[PDB]
């Protein structure tokens, strides 16, 4: 057993996490009651990893619902398989961070995040083997943002041996008009560069872009961008939730996508939003990321892929060495074999052939640019600082985070221009 | 007596483990349940088969095998599969958490957890032999057990056993079913510390099976399980000669003589033939000379290289089946007139020979066609050091830029490891080249 | 011709035995220093994280100057 604990923190964390638990008992054949109901021994071979198994046959999610706004834990309970969760793992207060990082990672967040770890110490102890913990959350806000990171710093403090692992929804202008996201995303940057050992960059920017451009979509909803999340994020998990040839798990993704620890931030991608030719070209194909990042503006580091549903495995091997081959000057040339492809027989729901994937490319400097743009643009002006200082933040802690983001960005430009010779 | 013990370690060791003993029951003739009724001595026995079975007093035939994962996934299959009365439990060792494709969770973190419990069990085997002559290991180059775990073990055996022979079965690593960018890592540093504690290692390159599965067997996509069981017919030709007797059956510790002149220079290529679908098989049938001549094509060798374009030191013919000298004494000399084999100008020309005469035996549901006569060819080439210098060259590039090397220094690792690992690896590049040249 | 005998065979073994011997001290002092190494590099990440609370009661202290 190789248990991962599950934690989502604040209304977008909360969110995607409730329907990546659907999306993926769906798969495993579990109900909203925790009874499983399913044809395939594949769904229930590696079902530790999210599930504990109570007597009687019944599975729960290893999740913590987490968030300083009551509100969220009753949209959780009423949702479908909100009664799933364990009621212990419910931990919220009554404040609600209004936006405003300082307020979840210092003061209101700090108050209640050992009511957190608490849970997270009962989880922990109960599990066979850890394997670590993975996060949902956006960093505009002030709850995912602000005390999702402050409980990774707690985490990692009493599990310095364990894997980080984050889904962070950037923000972006076109689904949030809040000003001060810059601010949190910044911040947040600033912590997950140093405390996480590998994040998805799952970007609202490119979210609304695929579903406004691609699908056709005018005045696309959260249900519409988290519809995109929850395929990325099944796709993403599923070589850690079913037997493969590859046995994947969060550390052995780390140490084969990571070549240098502060470089652990990934451009996902999925297709379809078909022959497996038109698949490999699409996963490839920049309107397919998650991260509104053109991979055809920097070089990859490292990618892995999965496949999934019934296809030759010979005719997806030929094609990923075909796209390589014809897609040379975009790979690294000093790391030999670093596009990795799995194959999973079993597909999601209304696909017969899906393929998702996971980029550590350099073009991802796009999107923390986008973010350093904006934040600039507010801290030269000082604008709504006094919600962070009147928390007792000092200013120059905005200028390191940006500081930080600004050598991230220069330190994935440095091996984008590396060569071999 | 000469018993041999074997130890398999990590996934790939342990999987090939699997193959080799199942094809060693069904040449011997023992059932999944250990019994094997044409043994008339019960309890024991001083056959050639003793080397690897012993034997309980209820009759069973328990191979003297270790096998060790850090985790449990693959060996809980053996725990559970048709040959799970095989063993007895404590000869099947898992930890709970893998080396996560890293040598130095293998060797450091993980593996030293779980080693000295390895050893209690290797010595209990040890104390059931009379006579024994070492140990057969078998392991990936690119795992994290397979590469960090198995030096850890080796390092250890040399202490507790001297100098006593200890030989390996390597898993050089392949892109086409590679599951670790850092395998070249694992490789270099698993090659290095091993190197002075190893007497002859044969390294199996995946890239290599994968291509005959693929050209001889018409394997769309070659598996693990495909893989394997072409690589324990090549096994079970090497080890023949220890689990059979006869008149005309070379020890393979005679061929060690011949195919190590120099204590590092113990990497032998092995060529085998024939592979052959069992359509292609039906009403043509392989002579002597024909699977003789296919040792010399080197698209049948384990270890991709090229020998017409290296010099030998050795040259060992290992045949199974239906086979007598003079057909081999009329191969070898047709192909000494037609073959790019040129020796170096310090090693004797002659070919040794080894012959066992029980024909190959193929696992039901395999690809392999059941032929009359096989052979493999044992050689020592300086060719074989085209898989260092291709290892040495991935292994370069991410170096240059400490590419993944941090997940090392956070075991506790330092990079004085991995510059002291290359250069060992640039000096054993050198030797092969330094016995190449003529004398003077 | 006796004396040259039993030096052969006592080199013999003395060469078996500095072989272990190396070997039992390499092993040693490598499982030693790689145990001090990730002690060290657990300790600094530890460290790092302390002064992570150190300066967030300080945020604290300067918003209780409310
Ligand atoms: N993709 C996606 N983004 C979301 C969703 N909900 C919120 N967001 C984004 O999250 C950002 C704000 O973070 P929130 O999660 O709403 O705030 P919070 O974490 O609950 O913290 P506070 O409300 O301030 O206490 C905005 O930029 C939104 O665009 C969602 O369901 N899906
Ligand atoms: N021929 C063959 N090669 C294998 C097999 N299993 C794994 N490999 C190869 O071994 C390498 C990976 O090492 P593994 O043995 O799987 O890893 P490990 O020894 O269990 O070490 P860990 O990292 O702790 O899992 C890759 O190059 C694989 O191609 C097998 O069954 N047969
Ligand atoms: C292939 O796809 C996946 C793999 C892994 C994984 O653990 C792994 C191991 N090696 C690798 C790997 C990565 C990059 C280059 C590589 N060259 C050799 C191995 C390798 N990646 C995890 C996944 O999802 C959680 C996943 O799905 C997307
Ligand atoms: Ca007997
Ligand atoms: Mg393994």
């Amino acid at each position: 057993m190789r248990e991962i604990v599950h934690i989502q923190a604040g209304q977008c964390g909360n969110q995607i996490g409730a329907k990546f638990w659907e999306v993926i008992s769906d798969e495993h054949g579990i109900d909203p009651t925790g009874s499983y109901h399913g044809d395939s021994d594949l769904q229930l071979e590696r079902i530790n990893v999210y599930y504990n198994e109570a007597t009687g046959n019944k599975y729960v999610p290893r999740a913590i619902l987490v968030d300083l706004e009551p509100g969220t834990m009753d949209s959780v309970r009423s949702g479908p398989f909100g009664q799933i969760f364990r009621p212990d793992n419910f931990v919220f207060g009554q404040s609600g961070a209004g936006n405003n990082w300082a307020k979840g990672h210092y003061t209101e967040g700090a108050e209640l995040v050992d009511s957190v770890l608490d849970v997270v110490r009962k989880e922990s102890e109960s599990c066979d083997c850890l394997q670590g913990f993975q996060l949902t959350h956006s960093l505009g806000g002030g709850t995912g943002s602000g005390m999702g990171t402050l409980l990774i710093s707690k985490i990692r403090e009493e599990y310095p041996d364990r894997i980080m692992n984050t889904f962070s929804v950037m923000p972006s202008p076109k689904v949030s008009d809040t000003v001060v996201e810059p601010y949190n995303a910044t911040l947040s940057v600033h912590q997950l560069v140093e405390n996480t050992d590998e994040t998805y960059c799952i970007d609202n920017e490119a979210l609304y872009d695929i579903c406004f451009r691609t699908l056709k979509l005018t005045t696309p909803t959260y249900g519409d961008l988290n519809h995109l999340v929850s395929a990325t994020m099944s796709g993403v998990t599923t070589c850690l939730r079913f037997p493969g040839q590859l046995n994947a798990d969060l550390r052995k993704l780390a140490v084969n996508m990571v070549p240098f620890p502060r470089l652990h931030f990934f451009m996902p991608g999925f297709a379809p939003l078909l022959t497996v030719p038109e698949l490999t070209q699409q996963m490839f194909d920049s309107k397919n990321m998650m991260a509104a990042c053109d991979p055809r503006h920097g070089r990859y580091l490292t990618v892995a892929a999965i496949f999934r549903g019934r296809m030759s495995m010979k005719e997806v091997d030929e094609q990923m060495l075909n796209v390589q081959n014809k897609n040379s000057s975009y790979f690294v040339e000093w790391i030999p074999n670093n596009v990795k492809t799995a194959v999973c027989d079993i597909p999601p729901r209304g696909l017969k052939m899906s393929a998702t994937f996971i980029g550590n490319s350099t073009a991802i400097q796009e999107l923390f640019k986008r973010i350093s743009e904006q934040f600039t643009a507010m801290f030269r002006r000082k604008a709504f600082l006094h919600w962070y200082t009147g928390e007792g933040m000092d200013e120059m802690e905005f200028t390191e985070a940006e500081s930080n983001m600004n050598d991230l960005v220069s330190e994935y430009q440095q091996y984008q221009d590396a060569t071999a010779d | 007596m000469r018993e041999c013990i074997s130890i398999h370690v990590g996934q790939a060791g342990v999987q090939i483990g699997n193959a080799c003993w199942e094809l060693y029951c069904l040449e011997h003739g023992i059932q999944p349940d250990g019994q094997m009724p044409s043994d008339k001595t019960i309890g024991g026995g001083d056959d050639s088969f003793n080397t690897f079975f012993s034997e309980t007093g209820a009759g069973k035939h328990v191979p003297r095998a270790v096998f060790v994962d850090l985790e449990p996934t693959v060996i809980d299959e053996v725990r559970t599969g048709t040959y799970r009365q095989l063993f007895h439990p404590e000869q099947l060792i898992t930890g709970k958490e893998d080396a996560a494709n890293n040598y130095a969770r293998g060797h450091y973190t993980i593996g030293k957890e779980i080693i000295d419990l390895v050893l209690d069990r290797i010595r209990k085997l040890a104390d059931q032999c009379t006579g024994l002559q070492g140990f057969l290991v078998f392991h990936s180059f690119g795992g994290g057990t397979g590469s960090g775990f198995t030096s850890l073990l080796m390092e250890r055996l040399s202490v507790d056993y001297g100098k006593k022979s200890k030989l390996e079965f390597s898993i050089y690593p392949a892109p086409q079913v590679s599951t670790a960018v850092v395998e070249p890592y694992n490789s270099i540093l698993t090659t290095h510390t091993t190197l002075e504690h190893s007497d002859c290692a044969f390294m199996v390159d995946n890239e290599a099976i994968y291509d005959i599965c693929r050209r001889n067997l018409d394997i769309e996509r070659p598996t693990y399980t495909n893989l394997n069981r072409l690589i324990s017919q090549i096994v079970s030709s090497i080890t023949a000669s220890l689990r059979f007797d006869g008149a005309l059956n070379v020890d393979l510790t005679e061929f060690q003589t011949n195919l190590v002149p120099y204590p590092r220079i113990h990497f032998p290529l092995a060529t085998y033939a024939p592979v052959i679908s069992a359509e292609k098989a039906y009403h043509e049938q392989l002579s002597v000379a024909e699977i003789t001549n296919a040792c010399f094509e080197p698209a049948n060798q384990m270890v991709k290289c090229d020998p017409r374009h290296g010099k030998y030191m050795a040259c060992c013919l290992l045949y199974r089946g239906d086979v007598v000298p003079k057909d081999v004494n009329a191969a070898i000399a047709t192909i000494k007139t037609k073959r790019s084999i040129q020796f170096v100008d310090w090693c004797p020309t002659g070919f040794k020979v080894g012959i066992n005469y029980q024909p190959p035996t193929v696992v039901p549901g395999g690809d392999l066609a059941k032929v009359q006569r096989a052979v493999c060819m044992l050689s020592n080439t300086t060719a074989i050091a085209e898989a260092w210098a291709r290892l040495d060259h991935k292994f370069d590039l991410m170096y240059a830029k400490r590419a993944f090397v941090h997940w090392y220094v956070g075991e506790g690792m330092e990079e004085g490891e991995f510059s002291e690992a290359r250069e060992d690896m640039a000096a054993l590049e050198k030797d092969y080249e330094e016995v190449g040249v003529d004398s003077v | 011709k006796r004396e040259h005998e039993r030096e052969v065979i006592q080199k013999a073994i003395e060469e078996n035995n500095n072989f272990i011997k190396m070997a039992k001290e390499k092993l040693a002092q490598k499982m030693e220093s790689n145990k001090e190494n990730r002690e060290a590099h657990l300790a600094a990440m530890l460290e790092r994280l302390q002064e992570k609370d150190k300066h967030a009661e300080e945020v604290r202290k300067n918003k209780e100057l409310k």
